[PDB]
């Protein structure tokens, strides 16, 4: 009746990508006690039994008590002239150096060790194995690599790295403690207008803390200075405080403050952050939180000798890798002889035929794009054609390169793209073997130019050979100076050009005096957003006035894509005006380093901004664009990895997070050799950290086995055998060991102590997260928090998150530092695996829902829309409430103004959060520039439900009218402007990030989502109506 | 004069020559007295600057609307399912290759030490001459080598043919791909088409 009894025949009842194998080969988890060969000198197999937490000494200590039994005994030396070695599951002969390491710890791919002397007397530099290790390739993989530029890399690179070492021990140790310990601060001293009002004209109490002996007791020197005093004046005041007496004169007094100022450096209690230069309290980040949260900061006077003791020297160590002709000469077209693919699979049934669609690019593309004819199509496809490509030779740029597809009929099968010149500029010349790329989900485009460059390295593969066109000599690009005089010959040679013109758009005519009106279309057009596509005649517009366009340095990002690359002729002039042309701000150069601006000297240019301008705490914020955009470098070696490699080397906080956006991405074989090179490079010369680093791997990689093992064989068994078995497992030694003393990644200040099991445990959610918790074991625990928990989620991938995370910790710094305070969580999170990351926790907060199964009265009837307010009142008496409903009414309205800009996924009761203060923010974002819409809008994701309204306007009734929702709804419209005057930004952000797999962000008209929300083709007043109408539309009622 | 007369005009550009502040402007391979009378002469555009070939129901044409919008959403996770047993087989099948040259590496090792025994042994089978109770147990640990470089090599070729066997499944996986991918841009096609015919009624649309 229900379904006309229709029989679905097919349909039987009978019926986070990993995996990443563990301690042995093929098993997660060894056995707790096991079988292992000992292979000795003498040819004699042994087969220790051990347990699976055993030291390699208490292996050998045995071993040669065990082979006293067995046969030829004294053709063994003393076990001390010995060393374990085997195969790993990386496939590595390790030698095992490190014998207070554990079996289970080896990563062995069998079950058994083999004794040997250590050859290769210098001990010390097989220790690569840490770097190896770090790094999750071994350091041998680099030297079996044959091509000239991954060698020229890696002995070249070493420049920088020297470098780098040279400037930290340059005014040692300070010098070195500035590099662990840089100040963290903000960019901007100015202290805004409302953080200001916080301080009775320009003043704090801060309060200082001492230790005598023996450690034990400390004692609390609460001043009240000025709030743009230093770290220098603050040490002696306290100083002064501890040491005035009634023996003691004042001017005995300034004797004994001077001898013992400079003696002491202050720390925060807590956490390894410290103030070591010349920066107003205020401008050093934690202070202005202590301000902004109602705090007072608890700092410390700490012994710089007690300081200095613990920094250990970085000691680097330099490895064991310790005629041309003219483009220009060049007369004919472009020819490329395409020949035959192998691997192809294709239906013969389905499918009709096949070929191989070229073309010739430069971000976009400088010729008619062309294919060959649809030959011997599906079975053994083979052409044996040449490509006549019509642009000729003297006009390639430098950046230019081939892309290719095959496609059917019509939709491509696989890619792959050449650079037309090698990293030595030599144009392309012989014989080539292009193993070819998958196309991607939503790619449906038939060629893919905005791909890496390169064959894949995946041998089972679509490999299409070809032929390059070869002219007798090594064919290379001009000199600079080459270049130069061709382009004041083409300025010349233009000056005498006649009177009219076909098509005088390109050239001027109004020469030295160009019109009012003209000047004032190119500041017109410099204003306009990067994804605001050109006119022809705007571009040859502004080619033309091109010499003006140096008035107005910020033009450059659309006076470049308005020359053809096709012409040598202009494109030499552009070297030159770009060679001098006006640095610009960083926010505006990183435009010039995503796939749109490809040549290198555009490229050049915009590290020459950086080098100059961005700061290292404005590095630090876009250190994951600047990461990213790597993957559009032509060549191994070049200016931005010079660079950040080297802020990296300078500068231990970047280091960091640096080590991790590469170590994140190792697993994409796009960037594997790449992104290993790099940080093979960073490892061997940033010194100790690597040891550090190496404990929060071994972290990391236990704690992914143990998921690993949860999310296989222990599902479908009770959450309560689940948790039995992970406490089982976290008290075991070798987790012991290797989950205690370490760094959060999530920010390396923070030290993770001994584990409370107490504490940890397995979340509700189907992923099987990880509830961690540790002791912070710092000296002023007390002063900051007893204890650190993070939240561990094998099989997420957060990079969304930690994009859009990113997206609103900037719109809140513009938001606050131009004066208008909506308080935004952006929580930390940071991604280190395929789909393995790390979320900060944020004690004492709740998911709507919670909230409402707690005010949720006796017999289930129905849900208050009061009982968050009646929560949040509990929570919040006195001056308190009016104070904790502000806080609610500011964040609300960041969140609501950010979350409908990005588009991020619907909210509701489960991902909208609430603090015991009455902070509100969101978690789990989903996908962000309205990825969901591919199913069939200009979304409101954040619908203020009643509750919200209720709250916002102190529990009235028919709330949208009161004055308390008029406040909102104008800091809502004050956001969102604000927020519009710095679109450039977020277009740029998301225009860098298109270099990663990210689903979210494919290709520009992704990132085209934020202009129509944004309303950026409008003007201002337009925008603010959209906006208000889109706001009024959801809610049914309110905006006008 | 209301075919051809940003964001939405790439994506009706999208993988097809093709054409079409306060005016006009036209766009694939932008170009800003009347409107009808230009376009009709253009359709070589060489010579104005150096360097335009293609321009009844209601309720049931959006129960079609529904109906492949449920093929290509069931026909999308077709692809979107394929996609991953393709990587994951990928991924599964690099593991394999590392572990041959791991099992090989591991060979190496042991086939030396049956190498390694004979000349440390072979001197202490003639010096003396230990008798039969020295031999017989040095001839024991060496019968246990060899059967294991049996196992070894037993273990080695099992995992060989698997790879053959994933990547055979490999291959049928990319195959079954390049088949439902055409049939998947048509029946994406033609379902922005459909709801092109349609439209005011934005609001309607959603539940189809
Ligand atoms: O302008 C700068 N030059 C050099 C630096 F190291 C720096 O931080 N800023």
């Amino acid at each position: 009746s229900y379904y006309h009894h229709h029989h679905h025949h097919d349909y039987d009842i009978p019926t986070p990508p990993r995996p990443s194998s563990g301690e042995l080969w093929g098993i997660h988890l060894m056995p707790p006690r096991i079988l292992v060969e000992c292979l000795l000198p003498n040819g004699m197999i042994v087969t220790l039994e051990c347990l699976r937490e055993a030291t390699l000494i208490t292996i050998k200590h045995e071993l040669f008590k065990e082979a006293r039994k067995y046969p030829l005994h004294q053709l063994l030396q003393d076990e001390s002239s010995y060393i374990f070695v085997s195969v790993t599951q990386e496939a590595e002969r390790e030698e095992f150096f490190d014998e207070t390491r554990r079996l289970c710890d080896l990563r062995l791919f069998q079950p058994f060790l083999k004794v040997i002397e250590p050859v290769g007397n210098r001990e010390e530099k097989i220790l690569n194995r840490e770097i190896g290790f770090a790094i999750g390739m071994p350091v041998c993989e680099f030297d079996m690599v044959k091509d000239p530029e991954v060698q020229d890399f890696r002995r070249n690179i070493l420049n920088v790295c020297k470098e780098a070492v040279d400037l930290r021990d340059l005014n040692s140790p300070h010098s070195r403690a500035m590099y662990v310990y840089p100040p963290n601060v903000e960019s901007s001293p100015e202290l805004p207008k409302h953080i200001y009002n916080k301080l009775d004209k320009g003043q704090i109490i801060v309060v200082i803390w001492v230790i005598v002996s023996p450690n034990n007791d400390k004692q609390k020197y609460t001043l009240k200075i000025n709030h743009d005093c230093v770290p220098e004046q603050v040490i002696a005041e306290a100083i002064r405080k501890k040491t005035r007496s009634m023996l003691l004169s004042s001017e005995q007094l300034k004797l004994c403050v001077l001898e013992y100022q400079g003696k002491y450096i202050l720390k925060v209690c807590g956490c390894d952050e410290y103030f070591l230069e010349k920066y107003p309290l205020s401008q050093y980040k934690y202070i202005r939180s202590c301000i902004m949260l109602g705090r007072m900061p608890n700092l410390m006077l700490m012994a710089k000798e007690s300081l200095y003791s613990q920094l250990p020297m970085d000691c680097f160590t330099m490895p064991s890798y310790s005629s041309t002709k003219s483009l220009w000469v060049i007369n004919s077209a472009l020819r490329i002889k395409i020949l035959c693919a192998t691997y192809v699979n294709v239906n013969i049934r389905d499918i009709d035929k096949i070929y191989v669609r070229t073309g010739i690019y430069h971000g976009g593309e400088p010729l008619c794009d062309n294919v060959n004819t649809q030959r011997v199509p599906c079975s053994n496809p083979r052409w044996n054609e040449w490509l006549n490509y019509d642009i000729y030779i003297p006009d390639l740029p430098r950046a230019a390169r081939l892309c290719l597809s095959i496609c059917s009929v019509h939709c491509p099968l696989a890619w792959g793209n050449i650079n037309l010149f090698d990293y030595t500029d030599t144009l392309v010349s012989g014989k080539m073997a292009l193993n070819l790329w998958p196309v991607p989900h939503g790619l449906e485009d038939l060629l893919n130019p905005i791909g890496v460059t390169g064959s894949n390295p995946n041998k089972e593969t679509p490999c299409l050979e070809l032929e390059f066109d070869w002219f007798s000599s090594v064919v290379k690009f001009p000199d600079m100076s080459v270049i130069e005089e061709h382009a004041n010959w083409s300025v010349s040679r233009e000056a005498g050009f006649s009177y009219s013109h076909a098509g005088l758009s390109n050239r001027l005519a109004r020469d030295n005096e160009l019109r009012e009106n003209d000047k004032e279309q190119l500041k017109a057009i410099s204003t306009r957003d990067p994804l605001s596509e050109i006119t022809e005649q705007e571009k040859d517009f502004l080619w033309s006035h091109r010499h003006y366009c140096v008035t107005i340095p910020e033009i450059l990002p659309k006076l470049l894509l308005s020359v053809k690359w096709n012409s040598r002729d202009e494109v030499a002039q552009m070297y030159c005006l770009v060679k001098d042309w006006p640095p610009i701000k960083p926010e505006q150069a990183m435009e010039l380093l995503d796939c749109n601006y490809p040549d290198p000297m555009v490229r050049g240019f915009a590290v020459r901004c950086l080098e100059k301008y961005l700061t290292d705490d404005k590095l630090s914020q876009y250190l994951i664009q600047l990461v990213q955009v790597l993957k559009y470098e032509q060549y191994l070696d070049n200016l931005l990895v010079r660079f950040l490699l080297k802020k990296a080397l300078t500068n231990q906080r970047i280091g960091h997070f640096f080590f991790w956006h590469l170590k994140s991405e190792m697993h994409n074989k796009t960037v594997s050799q790449r992104f290993g090179l790099l940080l093979e490079s960073y490892c061997r010369a940033c010194g100790m950290y690597l040891k550090h680093l190496n404990r929060q791997v071994e972290a990391m990689e236990k704690l992914i086995n143990l998921t690993d093992i949860l999310k296989q064989e222990k599902k479908d068994e009770t959450q309560k055998v689940q948790m039995k078995f992970l406490v089982e497992q976290m008290r075991r030694p070798d987790f012991m060991d290797a989950l205690q003393g370490f760094l959060s990644p999530l920010n390396p200040a923070h030290q993770l102590g001994n584990l409370r099991l107490e504490e940890c445990r397995i979340m509700s959610s189907a992923k099987r997260p990880l509830w961690l918790n540790w002791e912070n074991p710092d000296i002023m625990s007390e002063l900051l928090f007893q204890n650190n928990e993070i939240i561990f989620k094998n099989g997420d991938d957060l990079r969304q998150d930690m994009l859009t995370l990113q997206i609103i910790r900037i719109m809140e710094n513009i938001w606050q530092n131009q004066g208008l305070d909506l308080r935004m969580l952006p929580y930390g999170c940071l991604s280190i695996g395929d789909c393995v990351g790390l979320i900060e926790v944020v004690r004492n907060s709740h998911t709507i829902m919670q909230i409402q199964c707690k005010g949720g009265l006796k017999g289930a009837l129905q849900f208050n829309s009061h009982t968050l307010h009646q929560w949040l009142k509990d929570k919040n008496k006195g001056e308190i409430y009016d104070a904790a409903i502000d806080l609610f009414t500011r964040s609300c309205a960041g969140y609501c103004v950010a979350t409908f800009i990005l588009g991020i996924g619907d909210r509701h009761n489960s991902n909208i959060m609430v603090k015991d203060d009455g902070q509100l923010f969101h978690i789990d974002f989903g996908h962000f520039l309205d990825h969901k819409k591919k199913k069939f809008r200009e979304r409101v994701p954040f619908v203020l439900t009643q509750d919200f309204l209720i709250v916002i306007s102190k529990g009235a009734q028919e709330c949208t009218k009161t004055r308390e929702f008029e406040r909102f709804q104008e800091m809502c419209y004050k956001a969102y402007l604000a927020i519009r005057q710095h679109a450039n930004l977020f277009i740029n952000l998301f225009s860098m990030m298109l270099g990663s797999g990210m689903p979210e962000l494919q290709s520009f008209d992704d990132i085209a989502y934020i202009r129509k929300t944004l309303a950026l083709d409008k003007t201002e007043q337009e925008a603010l109506e959209y906006f208000m109408k889109q706001m009024n539309d959801a809610h049914h009622g309110g905006w006008t | 004069l209301q075919e051809w007369y940003r964001e939405e005009v790439n994506e009706k550009l999208r993988d097809t020559g093709t054409f079409l502040t306060k005016d006009y402007t036209l766009t694939r391979k932008l170009i800003k007295s009347s409107v009808v009378e230009l376009i009709n002469h253009y359709r070589s555009l060489a010579q104005y600057n150096p360097k335009l070939l293609y321009p009844d129901n209601i309720e049931a044409v959006g129960k079609k609307l529904h109906e492949y919008n449920t093929q290509f959403q069931e026909k999308s996770r077709e692809y979107d399912r394929l996609y991953e047993e393709y990587t994951r087989t990928s991924q599964e099948i690099q593991m394999k290759r590392t572990a041959i040259e791991a099992f090989n590496e591991t060979i190496k090792i042991f086939e030396e030490q049956c190498q390694t025994q004979e000349r440390y042994s072979k001197e202490y089978i003639e010096k003396f001459k230990g008798n039969e109770k020295e031999i017989q147990r040095i001839m024991h640990n060496y019968d246990k080598l060899k059967s294991r470089i049996s196992e070894i090599i037993d273990s080695r070729r099992r995992l060989e043919e698997d790879l053959k066997k994933q990547a055979a499944e490999y291959r049928e996986i990319d195959k079954r791909m390049n088949s439902i991918k055409p049939d998947l841009i048509q029946l994406r096609k033609t379902r922005d088409q459909y709801l092109m015919w349609l439209t005011v009624r934005q609001k309607k649309l959603n539940e189809w």
